[PDB]
RNA sequence: GACCACGACGCGGCCGGGGGCUGGUGCUGUGCGCGGCGAGCUGCGAGCCGCUGAGGCUUCCAGACCCCUGCGGGGUGUU
RNA sequence: ACCAGGGCUCCAGGGCGCGCACCCCACGGCCAGGGCCCACGCAGGUUUGGGAAUUCGGCAAGCUGGAUCCGCAACCUCGGGA
């Protein structure tokens, strides 16, 4: 609620990789680096299970490193990458190096300029904007 | 009066053995194998050689195959009743080998 | 006082008590509505279930390809043996006449028995004289079955000649037309392609794998207790308050677990084929069984005609399942266009195709 | 319908088997199962593991010529 | 009562243990009624009490081992457990360094 | 054995079954043995190579092949 | 009580290894139902991805582990810390 997603996108359903609590590396050059997920957007929530996120999910975080000026904050960001191997809608499975978000802004912009590393067509798909920022998308 | 001579997979006969246990199964699991394959309710005498040969590698590593010869014969303790002698038929390969009666 | 996190219930209700199903052949419980424009039509079939794949389709919204789990369902043609018809009374439904065969074969009359083999197969012994007579008072009757059974010794597989009888609907119009095409199908074997059709779709009864006496965790997905506790983690550990002084039947409690009987709704029919006849699709060119490569696993292969439905299957294979149409009329508006279909071996993870492509392989 | 020829083994990978790996490279390889993958996170050269097709292409057991 | 007595009797005359002790199977009456010492020597003598032998310990790959070690084949770092000293004690490198020193110093006094 | 704590349930009881064996299908990763390299050393020698995607295993599937193989007891209905 | 308890003293061969540690062997001495393995146990392995979010609390489990070589801080009672 205090960091709201103005325009809610669709999710794609996949094998979730990361969860609350998982430290994540951080793609794009607003200064992070690693982030610690806080929250799940749209999870409706379930009794004991944490919440839970696949590529394409935009998740809340702790910079837990970074620059001074981007450290110790909550931010929103849009899972890229998992290291858990996911079936795609076509029936064949993909596997990333990391888990990676990328920081959006509040209207699903991305804040950085460019993004270290590669883009599955999850993220292509439901984020346009994010995966131009990306060298390829795989 | 036949004699039987015939492959048995002692790893199938044992398949719900205990790995721990998997010799002194076998041995039963094979005296129950007779008993189903002649119906028959004689004893079985499990010639010392067949026994040797199942605990050739301990109680665990039990052979897979095992060539034994079955004679129908009657007991030496009481001429009156039949008993199985399973008599154990050193091989060097069970490729092939069919199973084969005779007097 | 109220419990402090409030969470879903463990299993539904719907199915409890989880008990064993009375049968391992389920007789259809509800037929589609009758109507009479319809042509007439069977409503049900009986197969046996072979095991499962995956197809590829193309899904158009552009075209994008995806795989499905299906599963094959060797359905050897039902003889229809005999007629019952039903009349409408103020307690239901009531037996007004049934009419059988003159010839009842040594499959079907394996199922009157417990012994077979030991028996001296006398019943059925059974005049056509009064086939009219009953004919007639068969024409009065509101509802319309036929006996049909299975022809299990086609598939040779299960080793099982004792054939399943089961009462199958007749659906169309005016009851007389009913009957008369009912007297014209005895002792005549129906295909699976004369009640069922592709891309539409079916309600599969059956029982499901039984896994004996299971524990709470199993049965009904409770939470396993922390590392800590005594006298046992995988329970319920609160299975009741004070009062009631008794125990609820909503306490999931440790039992029976499978062997139940499922309906489930809405399973498509991707494909209609035969075991013998080698499958080609617009984009495979080859010629190939739908038996995969060594067989289907614990089942073997499907040598009459199989029905290929989408998703999974309630039950172990080579166990007979109910299929009839569904009670809804609903219809696919999309049509399967099968790209591919894995016959590769599923002992393993097989990467051939055919045993030909695997002879290539190695030389 | 295959997947793809295995980058490790060179087998031919049914659809729906196998696994892309992506290395944050932009590369993406195509693994045939999980034993494949253990072989290549282990750093083993596939002309070293004798059933692969880069052995015998090495080895030059793998065929003959038309 | 009675074969268990013979096998002590015959242990006592071997000095082996008991469990050294082959009975002859096939002259288990001839030992049954045997009960003095005297007799147990005479059934010895014919040879239907046996002394086993003593079970193989071979010293053979304890030897390829030794030999093997004097090349220096198990010898490397992934080979060690104890330290340099434990190993090959310091005290007693500087006690045969300064008494071969010693002793060849005074040899050239005399 | 598709059921199963035990009962129960499902199939079958010589038009049958079980086991071998063979083939299929997988898994593992190239067997024992024999004969060429091999760092060096004064014939030894880890390892490698070839025979050898070999050998082992396959509880799944198939068989038109081989061998074995009984038919006892209890009870209840009808006339 | 033929009790998994307790009870003074003496004598251990080979290999590994620092070691009368562990482990294997020797000597010497031994071996006390049947069938099937459901649930829940007791004991022990392994669990993709996440990694203390569990919990009163890292309880339990896990990680580290021998040796050789290198490198080693604040502090300090100058000995240590190590
Ligand atoms: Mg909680
Ligand atoms: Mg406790
Ligand atoms: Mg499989
Ligand atoms: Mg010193
Ligand atoms: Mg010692
Ligand atoms: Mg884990
Ligand atoms: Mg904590
Ligand atoms: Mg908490
Ligand atoms: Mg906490
Ligand atoms: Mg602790």
């Amino acid at each position: 609620s205090k960091h709201v997603l103005e325009d809610r996108r669709p999710k794609i359903r996949s094998t979730c990789g990361v969860q609350v609590g998982t430290r994540i590396a951080c793609a794009d050059n607003t200064g992070a680096k690693i982030m610690q997920i806080i929250g799940v957007k749209g999870v409706r929530g379930r009794l004991n299970r944490l919440p839970a996120a696949s590529v394409g999910d935009v998740v809340l975080c702790s910079v837990k490193k970074g620059r001074p000026d981007m450290r110790k904050k909550i931010v929103l960001c849009v899972v890229i990458r998992q290291k858990k191997a996911w079936r795609r809608r076509d029936g064949s499975h993909i596997c990333f190096e990391d888990n990676a978000a990328v920081v959006i802004t509040n209207k699903g912009d991305p804040k950085g300029t460019q993004i270290a590393g590669p883009v599955p067509r999850e993220v292509a798909d439901i984020w346009p904007k994010i995966s131009s920022n990306a060298p390829a998308i795989i | 009066n036949k004699a039987v001579e015939m492959t048995v997979n002692l790893g199938k006969l044992a398949r719900k053995a205990s790995w721990r246990y998997k010799a002194p199964k076998c041995i039963y699991y094979l005296k129950k194998f007779i008993r189903s394959q002649f119906k028959s309710e004689n004893d079985i005498l499990i010639a010392p050689e067949v026994n040797k040969y199942i605990w050739r590698h301990g109680i665990k590593n039990i052979p897979k195959r095992m060539r034994i010869k079955i004679e129908r014969g009657p007991s030496n303790k009481n001429p009156e009743l039949n008993v199985f002698r399973v008599c154990l038929v050193n091989v060097n390969t069970f490729k092939g080998l069919q199973s084969q009666s005779y007097t | 006082s109220c419990r402090k996190f409030e969470a879903p219930r463990h299993g539904s209700l719907a199915y409890m008590p989880r008990r064993r199903a009375r049968s391992v052949k389920q007789s259809i419980r509800a037929f589609e509505k009758d109507n009479p424009e319809d042509p007439i039509h069977l409503t049900a079939f009986y197969v046996y279930k072979a095991g499962m794949t995956h197809v590829v389709r193309n899904k158009a919204m552009t075209i994008k390809e995806v795989t499905e789990s299906v599963t094959i369902l060797e359905a050897p043609p039902m003889v229809v043996f005999g007629i019952v018809g039903y009349v409408n009374t103020p307690q239901g439904l009531k037996i007004n006449k049934t009419l059988l065969s003159s010839h009842i074969n040594e499959s079907v009359l394996r199922r009157f028995y417990r012994k077979f083999y030991l028996s001296k197969k006398r019943m059925f012994s059974s005049g056509q004289k009064e086939l009219d007579a009953d004919i007639l008072v068969l024409k009065d009757s509101d509802v319309i079955r036929v006996l049909a059974h299975t022809q299990v010794e086609k598939i040779k597989s299960i080793r099982t000649k004792k054939a399943h009888i089961s009462e199958i609907q007749v659906n169309g119009g005016t009851v007389n037309d009913k009957v008369e095409w009912a007297v014209s199908m005895l002792e005549r074997e129906v295909k699976i392609s004369d009640v069922f059709s592709t891309n539409e779709f079916v309600d599969t009864i059956g029982v499901t794998k039984g896994k004996g006496f299971q524990g709470v965790t199993k049965r009904f997905g409770t939470r396993i207790l922390p590392r800590k506790t005594n006298k046992g983690r995988r329970k319920v550990a609160c299975i009741g308050a004070w009062h009631p002084a008794n125990v609820l039947r909503t306490v999931p409690r440790a039992g029976q677990l499978g062997f139940h009987r499922r309906t489930e709704l809405n399973k498509l029919i991707y494909l209609i084929g035969n075991g013998k006849e080698e499958i080609k699709t617009d984009f495979d060119p080859t010629l190939k069984s739908i038996n995969p490569m060594g067989g289907f696993p614990h089942y073997g292969l499907v040598n009459n005609d199989f029905l290929m439905v989408k998703g999974g299957i309630t039950g172990p294979v080579k166990r007979v399942l109910a299929i009839r149409k569904n009670l809804i009329g609903k219809k696919n508006n999309e049509n399967i266009q099968i790209k591919f279909i894995d016959t590769s071996s599923k002992i393993g993870s097989g990467r051939f195709q055919t045993s030909e492509e695997k002879r290539a392989f190695f030389g | 319908v295959k997947e793809g020829v295995c980058v490790y083994s060179g087998y031919e990978v049914p659809k729906g088997s196998g696994l892309i790996r992506v290395t944050n490279d932009t590369r993406s390889f195509l693994f045939l199962n999980k034993k494949v993958q253990s072989l290549s996170n282990r750093k083993i050269n596939p002309r070293d593991v004798a059933w692969t097709a880069a052995s015998r292409a090495f080895h030059k057991k793998g065929m003959k010529k038309v | 009562t009675k074969l268990p007595t013979i096998r002590r009797i015959a242990a006592s005359i071997f000095k082996c243990g008991k469990n050294k002790i082959w009975f002859d199977p096939g002259e288990t009456p001839r030992l049954a009624s045997s009960s003095t010492r005297m007799q147990v020597r005479r059934l010895i003598k014919d040879g239907v009490i046996l002394r086993k032998p003593n079970t193989v310990h071979s010293r053979w790959r304890a030897n390829k081992r030794a030999e093997a070690r004097k090349k220096g084949r198990h010898m490397g770092i992934g080979k060690r457990k104890g330290t340099k000293n434990a190993r090959m004690p310091e005290k007693r490198v500087w006690i045969k360094k300064i008494r071969g020193q010693r002793a060849s110093l005074k040899e050239m006094k005399k």
